[PDB]
């Protein structure tokens, strides 16, 4: 019988801010390095065609605000913030349906400390901070 | 509706014959030793015949 | 209560028939039940299997050495004598050596004069299946030679019982004819092996070497073996049919649920073919001459 | 009942017919009394039939006790170990006859279901069918939309 | 649904969950360390720090005066407020009432917990104390530390 | 509404021993570090705390010996001393409790 | 020294190291009794009447309790660290050591000593049998390093080979297979004859034979068995194979202008059962662990 | 009433001979009249059922239920008395092979309903049956795999005859 455990079981008092300031750090740095996707290695940008479909993205609820247009009308609108939207993983056309292509979009970034083994793993081959 | 439990039972012998009684328990034995023999300290070293 | 006796009766037997299926007692030998008498059941057996056995030789059969043993450390720890039947008792262990002798002999002689393309080899294995330990004891047990056994450990190990099987079957010799204990040893050994396939009493292991070197013997180029029918290779339940080519022409087939294992079959069937012993030979003739 | 009960399938002890017969049946004990009305029948049946019994097959060892007993049984034990015991109790003497012979009829093996009544050790002689056999072969083995 | 409600029914009603808190808070600040079940432990707990600020607010002060008042019913317990625990804790902000769970109540096995005022000449608790910096993983995350550190 | 019919005992020992009302196995216990009498972990030791708790049974007492009657609560702080143990130079104004023990190693 | 295969060396240093297990049982005639006193904390005051040379700590945690028995690595006889498979042999007082305790540094060095025999009893089964390996000895390298070290010489042919990740974690996977099965570590106090008898073939086992029995006016070195593997230690080891949980081989590296020939130096880092670290925070420690660490002077 | 259980630890064995296995102890222990309903006592006795004697005390030291502290003080006085009587030598060296609760003599009291009708109120008692047996608890048996899935299968394929015929 093994006992359950969290990632801060066993660490010291001394090693626990060393430990939360290190992996903040290596997450603030994974998430840098993606700054520039135009200069590591870009896919082919195509042109749009007529019958063609963009990808979307992952946003956060703010809130909501009132807003006017020129002609006096008042329009409520609600604000979703873009935080770390990511693309994660592209399947081929014939990979999932042979219908259309897919791709996966990860939303906010989360710890590392309470996400699946395989999570992590896929996490840090992509190089990047695990999404909510 | 009105039944209880039974069986009061005490598991520790007495003295009670000497409470009153005109016959005593007839004993077969003693308490001990009326005086302990004394075995010589070298009974070993003297297992011989004599000395 | 009820007034009765009878329901009590029959509550008391059943409960004892409960006690009985719950609590078995260890089992006994036949002579420490009530209805023995010893002479009685040694002329029955004699006269059961349609045979005339000298009495005096029956019961040198069916003595034991391990029996004499037990029987004189008795006596000797019970500080009685009795050396007058004791030193005469004079066990089975020649009867038995006679016995084992000639019924070794006769079924060889049996078993070749009946499969006259076997190897020495097959035939002496199937002679030692046919007086092997369990056979043996299982006929001996079913004939009730275990009944009139005289020895210690009520089981009679499986050794002493065949030591005292073929101690009956010498003791047949020496009161009678060989040729009527030859039939004797037919009709309660030979019978043994109805229904019983051939590689089943061999305990052959590598049929497809045996097969090269008997066409080797034979004059025979080699086997090939080809895939001669399938269903299914690409799933969990396949069926092979190998078939094996000598020269040319088909000698022999086997199935199987891999290919390897179809022609160890293969190689086993022309085995059977070879020597014989296959389930369409002729049956056994029981009969007298 | 079938579902209810058990089953064997039908065989000999030691291969009976193929060689020579054997009588299976190795003993009968007989528990007649002396006195009593029950077992007047046994009484008559051990004063003139046994004897003739015994004569007529001696591979069995017929006891016969004459004990006091209100149930007079007959116990038949067969060579391959088992154990029959019957009740004679107030039967009459060809009753007790008929049992006798029925007993020494019968072999050791249970009075149960015999499920298909036929045993053979060698079902089949130009071999047993397979999905193959009444099947062509085609040339080079060739399976069904295959090139070469 | 109960989306953002703080402050749990607790009594026969919001009078009566002040007046359970209230007497909780008073018995607290008489006796320093308290046991009672957890969730009345918790909500005393946030009002004990309330508690201390005002008496923190000043003894002159006229509103803390009369919120202690209100908040202590034994009026022996004011002067204490105001002189004991609010000088105490002058230096610190609000790390106060420290409150542990205690195993359960033996009857009808309630969740219970312990709720004690900082200073506290009582005798200590039996605080859960981290892992010692010397066992094996902490030693070797403290030289990952050092090689960084020489990395740096 | 009443039942059309009695339950049989497979079905009721179907309902109540599955596995959601089956008692759950806790793996939270372990060896309590001091006085080793197997605490859980998130929750205080019951030995460690019945001891403390004791020892503020007996202070609490000596502090209403002391104390004379209700609604005293004196305005300085306070200390608990033992045999020997002289007081110390900055604990002038609080009170002093002793009531008489060899201070216990756990209390310091 | 002469031609033997590596399957019978196997055999025969088993057969010495039983027969001496056996004299050593036997050279006792009757059962004696030893009263070992318990001055841990938990449970002060518990004497055991225990059997000379035959009972163990690991008894005496049997008798306590199966959470004694569960997290006591180490036993203190009176001053000293016992492994708890090793007899005791006089009246003594015993403590038991965690993993946990306020100073664990003792049981740190014996769990890095057992990690380093499991890392060597992998690597001189893993490699091809027409190369010669040889274990030259495990430095005794402080915990608060990245990993625990083993010395390696290979035979001449592989002077200029490197192992790759493939075969790294076919040494992290024979190492996890070893972990799996229960496999004490026996322990053995013998003689410096016998202890050159046992080996009697690689000079560098014989030289650390002769370092490890100079010091001590006796003559005795420590050995430790794991199944059929047999390493000469310094120092106790933990009691089971399976404490650790976490285990891995980083990286092997060399120092070659120190001797002629080459030294390879095998590294690995483990974690025990009982002290389990985050995946996050074992691909940091592995991270390090690949870094090569040089402690000993 | 019937008291079996404490009989059984009465039963005595036939010396051993040298060369057989070690046959461990054997300690039979229960209380009887415990004011319990029994299937209340059986869910805990079905929780002990198979555990260790320190990991069945330590499970039921952190139970908040009236019958665990009845079954730890039952499992209390059994390894003392395996220690004790039955020559246990390690007292952690035991493990629970039968843990029962089975129904005690009860009581029968009025309930008096809501009106000039009644029910019978039954005071519910219980016996708590516990045996213990020297050795480390046997594994527990693994879940099969596909693997004796497959073959299972496999064995019930081949063993299938030609049914109605010969
Ligand atoms: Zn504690």
């Amino acid at each position: 019988g093994k006992s359950g455990t969290w990632w801060d079981e066993h660490l010291s008092e001394e090693n626990v801010p060393f430990i939360k300031q290190l992996v903040s750090d290596e997450d603030k740095a994974q998430l840098a390095s993606k700054l520039c996707p135009l200069k590591d290695e870009p896919w082919p940008i195509h042109p749009w065609e007529p019958g063609s479909f963009r990808v979307g993205l992952i946003a956060l609820k703010l809130g909501m605000m009132p807003l006017w247009t020129k002609d006096g009308q008042k329009h409520v609108v609600t604000l979703l913030q873009v935080q770390d939207c990511h693309v994660l993983k592209y399947t081929s056309k014939e990979n999932c349906n042979g219908k259309m292509a897919t791709l996966s979009v990860g939303g906010k970034t989360v710890s590392r400390f309470r996400k699946a083994t395989s999570i992590l793993e896929f996490y840090r081959e992509l190089g990047l901070p695990p999404k909510q | 509706t009105e039944k209880e439990f039974m069986q009061h039972a005490r598991k520790a012998g007495l003295v009670i014959p000497p409470e009153k009684s005109d016959r005593s328990i007839h004993l077969a034995c003693t308490a001990g030793i009326f005086d302990a023999y004394v075995p010589p300290e070298g009974d070993a070293r003297i297992s011989s015949l004599s000395k | 209560v009820k007034k009765g006796f009878r329901a009590a009766f029959r509550f008391q037997k059943e409960l004892e028939r409960q006690r009985l299926l719950r609590c078995p007692p260890p089992p006994v030998r036949r002579s420490e039940k009530p209805n023995w008498d010893y002479h009685a059941e040694i002329q029955a057996f004699g006269h059961r299997l349609q045979e005339n056995f000298s009495l005096d030789l029956l019961k040198t059969a069916f003595v034991n050495s391990c029996y004499i043993k037990s029987e004189e450390a008795k006596r000797q720890q019970l500080g009685i004598e009795k050396e007058a039947v004791l030193l005469n008792l004079k066990s089975n262990q020649e009867l038995s050596e006679q016995g084992t002798s000639f019924s070794q002999t006769c079924l060889t002689q049996f078993l070749e004069d009946e499969y006259p393309d076997m190897p020495t080899e097959g035939i002496k294995n199937l002679v030692d299946f046919l007086t092997g330990e369990e056979v043996v004891c299982h006929v001996a047990r079913n004939l009730a030679v275990e009944q009139l056994t005289l020895s210690e450990e009520f089981p009679v190990p499986p050794a002493v019982l065949q030591q005292t099987f073929f101690a009956v079957i010498g003791a047949l010799l020496q009161s009678s004819g060989p040729e009527r204990t030859a039939l004797f040893i037919r009709d309660f050994l030979i019978t043994q092996m109805t229904g019983k396939e051939l590689f089943e009493m061999w305990k052959i292991i590598n049929p497809m070497g045996l097969l090269v070197e008997e066409l080797k013997k034979r004059n025979v180029s080699a086997p090939e073996s080809r895939l001669t029918r399938q269903s299914g290779g690409t799933t969990a339940l396949p069926l092979y049919f190998v078939g094996l080519y000598c020269d040319k022409k088909l000698i022999a087939e086997g199935p199987g649920e891999t290919v390897l294992v179809a022609e160890e079959e293969a190689a086993r069937v022309a085995l059977r073919k070879l020597y014989g012993f296959t389930e369409n030979r002729r049956p056994w003739n029981y009969s007298k001459p | 009942t079938a579902r209810g009960t058990p089953s064997r399938f039908l065989a000999s002890v030691l291969h009976n017919g193929l060689g020579r017969y054997v009588q299976q049946l190795q003993r009968l004990s007989f528990s007649v009394s002396r006195d009593g009305a029950s077992s007047r029948g046994a009484r008559e049946f051990v004063e003139r039939e046994v004897i003739d019994f015994a004569r007529r097959n001696p591979g069995v060892v017929i006891y016969v006790n004459s004990r006091p007993c209100c149930v007079p049984r007959v116990v038949a034990e067969y060579l391959n170990g088992a154990v029959r015991e019957e009740s004679i109790h107030c039967k009459s003497v060809e009753e007790i006859s008929t049992l006798v012979q029925k007993l020494a009829d019968q072999s050791g093996l249970d009075v149960i279901r015999i499920r298909k009544p036929f045993h053979t050790d060698n079902p089949s002689i130009q071999g047993q069918w397979h999905p193959f056999t009444n099947k062509p072969t085609t040339f080079r083995g060739l399976r069904p939309r295959e090139v070469q | 649904i109960s989306h953002g409600r703080v402050f749990r029914r607790m009594g026969l009603g919001p009078e009566s969950r002040i007046h359970l808190l209230r007497n909780l808070l008073t018995g607290l600040v008489r006796h320093e360390r308290i046991e009672a079940p957890w969730a009345r432990v918790d909500e005393m707990r946030g009002y004990a720090e309330k508690l201390i600020d005002y008496g923190k607010l000043g003894d002159t002060n006229e509103r803390a005066m009369r919120m202690a008042d209100f908040w202590l019913t034994e009026k022996d317990l004011i002067p204490k407020l105001f002189q004991v625990l609010a000088p105490r804790y002058k230096d610190q902000t609000g790390g106060y009432t420290r409150m542990l769970q205690i195993p359960n109540r033996s009857l009808d096995r309630a969740k219970m917990a312990v709720i004690e005022y900082k200073g506290n000449c009582l005798p200590p608790l039996p605080l859960p104390r981290r892992d010692s910096h010397l066992t094996l993983l902490n030693q070797l995350l403290q030289g990952l530390r050092q090689d960084l550190r020489q990395s740096q | 509404a009443a039942p059309k019919n009695r339950r049989t005992i497979e079905v009721n020992r179907c309902r109540r021993r599955n596995p959601q009302k089956l008692i759950k196995v806790k793996n939270n216990i372990d060896v309590c570090p001091e006085c080793g009498h197997l605490k859980q972990k998130h929750v205080l030791c019951a030995y460690c705390y019945e001891k403390v708790c004791k020892e503020t049974a007996e202070i609490r007492r000596q502090i209403g010996k002391q104390e004379g009657g209700p609604f005293k609560a004196p305005t300085i702080e306070t200390v608990v001393l033992y045999t020997g143990e002289t007081p110390s130079e900055q604990d002038q104004g609080k009170r002093i409790i002793e009531r008489d023990r060899k201070r216990p190693s756990w209390f310091t | 020294a002469s031609q033997l295969s590596p399957t019978e060396l196997t055999e025969m240093r088993n057969d010495l190291f039983n027969k001496e297990k056996a004299r050593q049982l036997s050279l006792t005639p009757r059962t004696e009794k030893i009263e070992v006193k318990h001055v841990g904390k938990t449970d002060p005051g518990t004497v055991f009447v225990m059997n000379k040379n035959i009972s163990t700590p690991y008894s005496c945690a049997m008798h306590l309790s199966e959470w004694y028995c569960r997290k006591s690595i180490l036993a203190l006889v009176d001053g000293q660290p016992w492994d708890m498979y090793k007899p005791l042999t006089k009246s003594c007082e015993i403590k038991f050591l965690t993993f946990k305790d306020c100073d664990p540094g003792e049981v740190n060095k014996a769990y890095w000593r057992s990690c380093a025999m499991m890392m060597g009893c992998v690597i001189e089964r893993a490699f091809k049998d027409e190369y010669m390996v040889n274990l030259v000895r495990a430095p005794e390298v402080p915990v608060i390093s990245g990993a625990f070290c083993y010395d390696v010489v290979l035979d001449s042919k592989l002077d200029e080979w490197m192992p790759t990740k493939e075969n790294l974690r076919s040494f992290t996977k024979d190492a996890h297979a070893l972990i799996y099965k229960d496999l004490p570590f026996e322990t053995l106090e013998v003689e410096a004859k016998v202890a050159l008898e046992i080996f009697q073939h690689s000079k560098y086992k014989v030289d650390f034979i002769e370092e490890k029995a100079s010091q001590n006016p006796e003559r005795i070195v420590k050995l430790h068995r794991i199944g059929d593997f047999i390493d000469v230690s310094e120092g106790p080891l933990i009691p089971r194979t399976s404490i650790c949980f976490q285990y891995e081989v980083s990286a092997v590296h060399n120092l070659q202008p120190t001797q002629p020939s080459l030294i390879r130096r095998f590294q690995g880092v483990s974690l025990p059962v009982h002290l389990r670290a985050h995946f996050t925070i074992w691909d940091k420690l592995l991270e390090r662990s690949r870094k090569m660490v040089t402690e000993d002077q | 009433i019937s008291r079996k259980w404490e009989k059984k630890n009465k039963i005595v064995y036939p010396p051993q001979l040298p060369g057989e296995p070690r046959r461990p102890a054997e300690i039979y222990h229960c209380r009887r009249q415990i004011k319990y309903s029994k299937d209340k006592m059986w869910y805990l006795a079905k929780l002990i059922r198979g555990m260790s004697i320190d990991q069945a005390l330590a499970q039921l030291e952190f139970n908040d239920k009236k019958g665990a502290k009845i079954i730890k003080e039952v499992l209390l006085e059994a390894q003392d008395m395996a220690v004790r009587d039955h020559n246990v030598e390690f007292r952690s060296n035991l493990y629970i092979a039968e843990s029962t609760s089975g129904r005690g003599q009860c009581l029968k009291r009025i309930r008096y309903h809501g009106r000039g009708r009644f029910g019978i109120m039954e005071k519910v008692y219980c016996h708590y049956f516990v045996k213990l047996v020297e050795g480390p608890p046997p594994p527990p048996e693994p879940p099969k795999t596909a693997v004796a899935h497959a073959k299972e299968y496999i064995q019930q394929l081949r063993s299938r005859t030609i049914v109605h015929t010969l």
